[PDB]
């Protein structure tokens, strides 16, 4: 399913630069929220929120704390 | 003791997006009352409201942020942006200098802030958990998130205080401001009244204490202050906004001055938890100690009238206990009929059109009036403006609880 | 200025119906935080809270009136109550004389007020339409109604005046009804603040945001002000009240004098809606002003003092910075973690019981101090509550929005 | 139907009551409710809320307005 793996890498990176208001492109697997996106501690929960509800899933709350670059999100997902 | 005037004014409602379209609409005599399209009344008992159709939020603020305000506060970030602007403070990033910053408050009015949000986040809960309460949630909502959110827009760092007195909060968040200038808390303070409350539970708890006009065929006439027909107000969403400054620092500045602050009162029925006291008596108190601390000749009265019938008629008659008789009662008018009653944001719209009255030489009319009402036999500048120069503007403003505050302001 | 001096007190909260119980529970290290009853929460991430389970609305009000008042205005009216009698102001029918009413105010505070009554609203026209809100709504809600329904109880007809300032409004109403006498707008202003806001969207609110301690398991060590593993504030309800007067009135008629006033400060950080300033900035600029206003050596300081990371943290850098060092810090508690953070009333609460600390030389302790943070380096008063006279008390209080107040009293 | 009458009235009676924190002895068919039970407009239209649960009826604003003694409530029930 490596289409399907791309397609959601696609609307994974959608949701994150619509929430910060950030280009796609800035939306790298390398790309920390705080640093290269300009996130704080208060638009990085209400991102992780969104994800659940556009992907209906659910992240536990450790894995949601060890999350620093877009890749560390992109990996749940795909593990998901 | 310290003289205080108004350098910049700002103000956004249901006829205009800034002070000057506002103020001239409001002067003709316009109606901004319109069929609630915000949600679907199509079930409701009330129907009308002074909607703002032409806002955009994302012109006031990066959209990101966006969602972090209740509609409020967006309204509330427009009008302070057009007073500081209006005020030349701003350096060239549109900051507050460093060296002002720390003598520059902020003093916020509201009577319930993002009622919306707060209703939104309660059904989330409610259907399906508190998971899906919005982590923006509170700071969407909060009453004081006015002065947080303008505090931080424009780097001022002084006193940060919000008065929540119901429909008086407009007004007495300019007296709080007034108080902190004068026993030297701050130099300048930045005021605003905002108040967004056309949803469903807002519209709701109104109609269920039966204060709204029904009057839904015709929106632009049911909103008729000191009329024989009138039948409950007609809820206004909307903010206005303005500069207060310590008169030797304005001067020092180069400031434009709009006004200086003469004298305000306030004080409590103690009587009833939403009508107002016999006689409008706790009004009368409060428009006493103002006339008497500003000691000038007021001539132009901008008046509560919300357009119900007890108010309209208890403001009448205290109006007339204070000034003596009938004749000695200042020209006075509403111009809820032409914006709606805009509740905690009321005070604060109607001190600018207060002072752009006296600026212009032009008192703004109560429109819809069409049937007098024995009890209510003052001259309201019924449905035309009257250009008539006066040197002093007295704005009343009374709440639940039986809160009530007033305000005089002078020529510069 | 005018001298002002405290004359009557009153609280309630999670571990007393009355002040004088509270505080011997205080200070003897006693927790009220339990389990939370007054909603289901077994399906939430927090489960405790603050909860006052012996309150009994109909003993401070007639059954009729229980339904038109919010929790947060029924613990004010008992809190209020206490405070007024114990003042000894109190005519033969429990009301202020009518000769003094006029010159009588009262400023409340809360930060969001009848949040309950807002929710179950919500739902109501979120199932059944309009036509099911209820006609009590409003009035039970707007955080003004603690001064209405106060002021109608006691017919207090002064400046009647709300603060909204989030968890600082407790502190704030005390300053707005400092500001009111020094200003002559009043010779005596009741002051209280309150909040109750124990359910769903409350809980959810908070716990979207990861304000809120999850350490479920044993309520009576999940707050732990300064300690090392604090993990977020926990939330209680309650009131504080006090009677304020101006010294010549209060010795005229007699009163009891528990402090006098010395000293405020007030600023915003203008940095951002929750998080606070770095190095306490803001704080410190409040903390200054009102010890530079005091000129009294300050004993003891109740600190805001939340349990969450960032708050303790930065309220400790801030009081090192005002005061020089950490050795030349008074000593400081927070009874946060015996009543938990009761938001706008922790302002009222904590000036009661700093007054009280301070009249009885017995300092309450900082509790669940297990493990010490070594960014956190202050004199806490660790689990025990200290002997030792002091002649001034300083009271911390901080909200969303950047904003800060601080209060100083000192012996009579 | 006499029984079904006299319950009726009774429900009416403690619905009254316990509004108003009256007694049941006070609300007589005459009574009045701003003169005689010592309720404003606000505990009113609350009242005639309770009374629409109370009976599933739905009294139109209208005919609401139209009532001075706790006869015309009564009335408008026994007419449902
Ligand atoms: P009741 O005869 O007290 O009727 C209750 C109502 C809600 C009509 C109340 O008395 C009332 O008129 N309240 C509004 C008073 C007013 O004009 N307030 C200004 C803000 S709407
Ligand atoms: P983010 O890293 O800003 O996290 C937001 C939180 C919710 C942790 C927030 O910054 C916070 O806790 N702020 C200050 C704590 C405080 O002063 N609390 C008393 C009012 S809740
Ligand atoms: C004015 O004093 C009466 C209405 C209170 C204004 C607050 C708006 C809250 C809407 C539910
Ligand atoms: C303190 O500054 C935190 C914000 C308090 C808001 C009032 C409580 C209502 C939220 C459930």
């Amino acid at each position: 399913s490596m289409g399907y793996l791309m397609a959601l890498f696609e609307d994974i990176q959608a949701v994150i630069a619509e929430q910060l208001n950030v280009d796609a492109a800035q939306v790298t697997p390398e790309a920390e929220f705080v640093k290269d996106l300009g996130a704080d501690s208060l638009d990085v929960v209400e991102l992780i929120m969104a994800l659940e509800e556009k992907f209906g899933i659910e992240i536990p709350d450790e894995q949601a704390e060890k999350i620093v670059n877009v890749g560390d999100v992109v990996k749940y997902i795909e593990d998901n | 003791m310290r003289r205080i005037v108004v350098t910049g004014m700002g103000m956004i409602n249901s006829l205009g997006l800034n002070k000057e379209d506002s103020f001239l609409a409001i002067a003709k005599g316009e109606c901004g009352i319109k069929h609630i399209e915000s949600f679907d009344a199509s079930a409701f008992p009330v129907r009308i409201a002074g909607e703002i159709t032409d806002f955009d939020p994302t012109e006031v603020m990066n959209p990101k942020d966006v969602k972090k305000a209740g509609r409020f506060i967006q309204l509330a970030l427009k009008a302070t942006r057009e007073a500081m602007k209006d005020s030349g403070i701003l350096d060239a990033h549109n900051r507050c200098p460093e060296e002002l910053a720390n003598r520059m408050g902020v003093s916020s009015g509201s009577g319930i802030g993002g009622l919306g949000n707060i209703e939104a986040n309660s059904i989330f809960c409610f259907e399906k958990g508190p998971r899906k309460v919005n982590p923006f949630f509170i700071t969407s909502a909060l009453v004081n998130m006015i002065g947080g959110f303008t505090s931080i827009e424009f780097g001022i760092k002084g006193p940060n205080l919000s008065s929540v007195t119901a429909c008086a909060a407009g007004t007495h968040a300019i007296i709080e401001a007034v108080k902190t200038i004068l026993l030297n808390g701050a130099d300048r303070m930045l005021v605003v009244g905002a108040e967004s409350t056309i949803c469903p539970v807002g519209i709701g708890g109104f109609a269920s204490i039966k204060a709204l006009s029904t009057r839904n065929d015709e929106p632009k006439k049911a909103s008729r202050p000191f009329d024989k027909d009138r039948n409950g107000f007609v809820m206004g969403e909307g903010a206005g906004a303005l500069v207060l400054e310590e008169y030797e620092s304005a001067k020092k500045r180069g400031a434009k001055i709009y006004a200086e602050f003469a004298g305000y009162g306030e004080s409590g029925d103690a009587n009833h938890i939403t009508a107002p006291a016999p006689e409008g008596e706790g009004a009368f108190r409060a428009m006493k100690m103002a006339l008497e601390m500003a000691k000038v000749e007021v001539g132009y009265v901008n008046a509560h009238g919300t357009s119900t019938h007890y108010n309209d008629l208890y403001e009448s008659i205290a109006l007339k206990n204070v000034f003596g008789s009938k004749e000695k009662v200042p020209p006075v008018s509403s111009t809820a009929g032409q914006i709606g009653h805009c509740l905690g944001a009321a005070g604060a719209l109607e001190a600018v059109i207060s002072i752009m009255a006296m600026n212009q030489g032009i008192l703004p009319p109560t429109i819809n009036q069409e049937t007098p009402d024995p009890e209510c036999d003052l001259d309201y500048i019924p449905n035309a403006a009257r250009e008539k120069q006066v040197d002093a503007v007295m704005s009343n403003s009374f709440g639940f609880g039986g809160t009530n505050g007033v305000v005089i302001f002078k020529k510069a």
